[PDB]
């Protein structure tokens, strides 16, 4: 139960007493599955964790120089150097300017400057590695039958699972007390990950990247994970350096490119990290499950004697299916609740199909609510939840 | 989900009070606007604002406008309360309150979690 | 911007009881989420319900489903209904709701007494 | 001596995020602070139900 | 042009669809900024809510 | 019993009409009221010279 | 476009303190401001506010919150100025002004045509 | 909200007179139309020039065309200007500009002497 | 000299020899008016005002329902009556409905009733007919050689011929047929066969004490008949829905009893054998001129220019005409303010001039000699 209030719901029908049920899965959309002599089953992958991850290259979108310094000499005196120039950290540039008798000299011609400016980064740029060493897939497993409302609202109880899947750890067995255990082993790859992907935070906010447009970005870098001092590569990509042919070189910086790469970096999808778990919002887990253990857990129940209430009036889907909650009143056990959907009143054949596989109340204290999910026949028809005299009946339009 | 109060019961007049509210089983720094109420012995209720989660902008009462401060520190999962300069009617006994009040949901904008209260009295 | 509720209330068990509070003639409780509370002696006030209109309320944490709501727009006034008056229903009930600036408006509390 | 024509902002500071929403058969959302000369909001649709 | 004491000259048309926000040329306190919807995106999510 | 959806306005009064201009070549006008709210503004060219 | 200034001297304390001026030469129906500005001698010029020939809009000084209201009357073709509960620091000249805000070539946004001036005090002997 | 003027100004008969109104620094002094009042004891503040810049600028009823105006941005300050000074125009001026809400602000009164 | 700095400003060349000047005046357009050894004139067509319009028609289109009566009569009990019925202040109508034993009849069937409600208007527009008779315009007259005497000329078809006299330029003769020129009042805003069949309430005299509405029905509905009753509902305001209804329509609003209109095309031939050019016995001024301003180019391409004489030679002629070369000669392009002359004999006076400079790159000569002055130039 939850999948209903889902909008990209996937039912998902196989073969009926046979064991064969793949599933794909996908990040907030659900799934729907259903079998024959099986109780239908949800399931959601409901989180993406990346954890542990190291770094592959950081690259540094605001900087800033000082000990801007140059060293100028007039021609035929050589060329002219920095004791800092073959400083790493620093960008420098050799270039002629004009010289002659009104600056200074003996000769007239080109000179020879050069100048440098000492690089310092401010903010920067991180991108890591996903290994499949820690991916934590979450499925969440929700079966019907029960469940008044919601999706799960979080005890130790059944009707509610949770699935660990890992690329090295993929075999899982969800155990459902009453309905039996449920087994898959997900494929954990053919999900988005694979090796032309990196994990990139930047600011605060992170994303994932193909590494092959992470790799060719024009920004300064450093390979691993220097935290003090770090030995930029490519310190020339920020500094500009305007020069021309008469005087007085200039350096620029080029601001920030926090926003410039914002842009670039458009359909790439996104991910939001709390601190060392790095949450993700994407997925494509395909999900093969066993069934061999999967029953009802009703079907040798007894059919019940008192009659119901409707608590809220029917409601209607994306898909065409109808939810039902009613309310028994009486003590019986953990009984089977009559419902069907019929169009030819005072026969009560069955027309319709049965989404929630044994619908039943399992507590048996006096007035409890129960939901079922009806998958309604097109046209007018009526749904039906009693036994008999002082049943209920409910009217209901599909697809006009 | 709970949240603990500390303070000093009994404060005299013309004092900054100091309330100080620690977040047992949640972060802060998620968004969950983290506000206080107080309540007039006998009488109804009258809050006092509240702090935002993520951002830290502070919002108040019409009538305590420049009387309440709100603080945090996520360090330690608390978040706190200062009432410069109390007056006689100020007796009451004070509640710390958090809501949701962003995304969808709307239930969840009232106020969900409460906490235990401490009386207050000025004298 | 105040909120009024009647001091006193009683019925007996099991027939409805419907909690008034009246909003003020700036605010329009056709458009406002009201939100109830619950309140019993020496213990904090527990949020009740939420209700905007019949298709859309919730309940609080372990709420029986016979606590409904509804709105009057004729007289500027919204309800608590509680059907079935159980001994455990006894309690301090307001409502509270929102503003232009974002003030929770409080009422005056209705103090339920059960026989 | 010049006078300016347009300041346009490039470092931009988000602040106060709130939020009001109404179920799909109710109607349109709206907030007070879509009035506010100060607010930026929009109005989107999500999913709204049982649950 | 002035940004960040880094000044230039810009042409008649590049200059006025600068997609920023911007205000027009009267300085006041706390200033009217239109279009901050450039600078400020909100964008679906899954569902259930909008960041 | 309704809620109420949207109400609009069929008889309505202005008041304050104040207006600023500039000469040409030297760009467009502005008043403080085209960003306020409840205002409506309207900017236009027209003939000026010497005179 | 003659400007006719007049009014009583004396207005006492805690009282309702009025003038008014005729505009001699030009219908008020039509769309200039008319307004009050009073200084004391050798004090700077402080407006009180002007009233809409066309609308009968009124906007005044922030610190007269409620305690200036400028009356008209558009058949007769004066407008006047009712400065209520006055206080004695009142005592001041006060001039009769009229000023366009409607986008006529914006120098005539500036008061150009001026009263005669009235002296005002507020005194109890 | 509030203009600076100089209270005593000298200058010799011929010489060109500056006499400058400083806006506060809520506002910015190359936007704001100018409008300059000039007034002698016993007689209305006749307006004597209006200014905005060299390309938009409107002179009083009767003014020589030796009064001009002038802004400097970098220290936001209005500027009245006349050149050839002659005995009739001794007398104290004023600054005037509409801020936001269209209130009018004066200045405190520049004391013109011609010696 | 006004009509300087017009965009709807059309320039004419009279004839060479004669008195013979045709112009055509539309309401916010003038006309600049050139001779060739007279001088040049500016003319405008400034207000159109209207003056004791008669009142043709009257519409409502605001009513009021005030005395709601009826009466009812059972089948086979002829047709219901009222005393109201045939006040010419009431609508009344007459259907049959539904009744018998439960009603109070001895019959089943349909019932006669009638339904009569007491007229009343609200807001009511008025309109009024022009009639040439007490109908003015207004024509501005400037000459140039002025800076920055004129004349105002009056025209009505009681008497439109019109002499303007200009003092020392001479006189000017205008005689203008104003037969192209020829009231809709609703919220004191005006504009202007149509308007006879407006579907409203009308009257067509002047104001009644109690006036006599006709087609009042056509505001005043007793549609619904439930079978058992009769709903009236009066079609309140219908202001904005004939403010929508003016597409283009001209507008005029002006007060009192003199209403400003906004519509021209005069067609004017008007004569000038008295007037003569101010400065033609002058001489030469020798003292030099300064710029006082930068010479603009206006909406049409013509350059103006003010410049102060320094000297006390005048009253005196002023030399100028463009430069082409700048070594002999100015007669290049044309001189639109024909001889242009200094007025007054002080030190220091202001003068402007209007000229037209040649369809190419040429300078601004004024002076004679040494100490000229000459300003560049380019048009277009």
């Amino acid at each position: 139960i939850r999948c209903i209030g889902v909008s990209n719901r996937d039912f998902v029908e196989g073969m009926s007493g046979g064991t064969w049920v793949d599933v794909v899965l996908e990040h907030g959309g659900c799934v729907t599955v259903m079998a024959q002599d099986k109780p239908t089953v949800d399931i959601e992958l409901v989180t993406t964790t990346v954890s542990n991850m190291a770094e592959v290259r950081s690259y540094c979108y605001e900087a800033s120089i000082s000990d801007m310094a140059s060293d100028s000499r007039c021609p035929t005196q050589g060329e002219a150097y920095l004791d800092k120039q073959s400083d790493t950290q620093y960008v420098c540039k050799r270039t002629l300017v004009d010289r002659g008798w009104g600056n200074g000299c003996g000769l007239f011609g080109k000179g020879s400057l050069v100048t440098c400016a000492k690089f310092a980064c401010s903010k920067k740029m991180t991108g890591k590695s996903i290994q499949p060493e820690n991916l934590e897939y979450r499925i969440m497993l929700s079966v019907h039958g029960s469940q008044h409302s919601g999706m799960i609202v979080h005890e130790t109880d059944e009707n509610r699972a949770k699935v660990e899947i890992t690329p090295n750890s993929p075999r899982a067995e969800a155990t459902l007390g009453g309905f039996g255990s449920l087994g898959l082993d997900c494929e954990p790859r053919t999900g988005l990950d694979f090796s032309d992907l990196y994990y990139l935070t930047m600011n605060n906010k992170h994303w994932l990247v193909h590494k092959e447009w992470f790799h060719d970005i024009p920004l300064p870098w450093h390979a691993g994970a220097d935290t003090g001092t770090p030995h930029w590569n490519n310190k020339e990509a920020l500094v500009e350096f305007k020069d021309a042919h008469a005087k007085r070189q200039t350096v620029v910086v080029l601001g920030s490119q926090e926003g410039a790469v914002h842009t670039a970096l458009a359909g790439a999808l996104e991910a939001e990290m709390d601190g060392a778990k790095g949450r993700l919002s994407s997925g494509h887990l395909k999900c093969r499950l066993k069934m061999d253990k999967l029953r009802l857990k009703g079907v040798s129940y007894s059919l019940c004697t008192a009659a119901f209430t409707f608590t809220k009036i029917p409601a209607e889907t994306l898909h065409g299916t109808v939810t039902v909650e009613v309310q028994y009143a009486g003590t019986d056990g953990p009984c089977k609740v009559p419902a069907q959907m019929a169009v030819d009143m005072q026969t009560l054949t069955p027309v319709g199909r049965l989404i929630t596989a044994n619908p039943v109340i399992t507590e048996s204290t006096e007035n409890s609510k129960m939901m079922l999910e009806l998958d309604p026949p097109f046209g007018d028809s009526y749904i039906v939840i009693g036994v008999g005299e002082k049943k209920i009946t409910h009217h209901w339009h599909r697809s006009g | 989900v709970q949240l603990q109060e500390s303070g000093p019961g009994l404060v005299k007049p013309s004092e900054t009070l100091s309330l100080t509210c620690a977040v047992s089983g949640y972060s802060i720094s998620s968004g969950y606007y983290w506000g206080w109420i107080r309540q007039p012995p006998g009488k109804g209720l009258e809050y006092i604002g509240y702090i935002s989660g993520s951002s830290g902008s502070t919002y108040y009462n019409p009538s305590l406008k420049s009387r309440v401060t709100i603080s945090k520190d996520t360090s330690k999962n608390q978040f706190s309360l200062k009432l410069s300069s109390v007056t006689a009617a100020d007796t009451a006994v004070y509640y710390c309150a958090r809501r949701d009040r962003v995304g969808s949901y709307p239930y969840y904008y009232g106020l969900d979690s409460w906490g235990q209260g401490v009386l207050v009295t000025v004298s | 911007s105040v909120l009024t509720q009647p001091p006193s209330l009683s019925a007996s068990p099991g027939a409805s009881a419907r909690l008034p509070c009246t909003l003020s003639s700036d605010l329009s409780v056709g458009s406002k989420n009201m939100y109830w509370y619950q309140q019993k002696p020496g213990s904090a006030p527990r949020l009740f319900l939420y209700y905007y209109s019949d298709s859309d309320k919730q309940l609080g944490p372990g709420v029986p489903n016979r606590v409904s709501g509804s709105k009057e727009t004729s007289s500027n006034t919204a309800f608590l209904l509680i059907s079935g008056l159980q001994p455990e229903d006894e309690a301090d009930y307001y409502c509270q709701v929102y503003d232009g600036s974002a003030n929770d408006v409080f009422g005056s509390g209705t103090k339920l007494t059960v026989l």
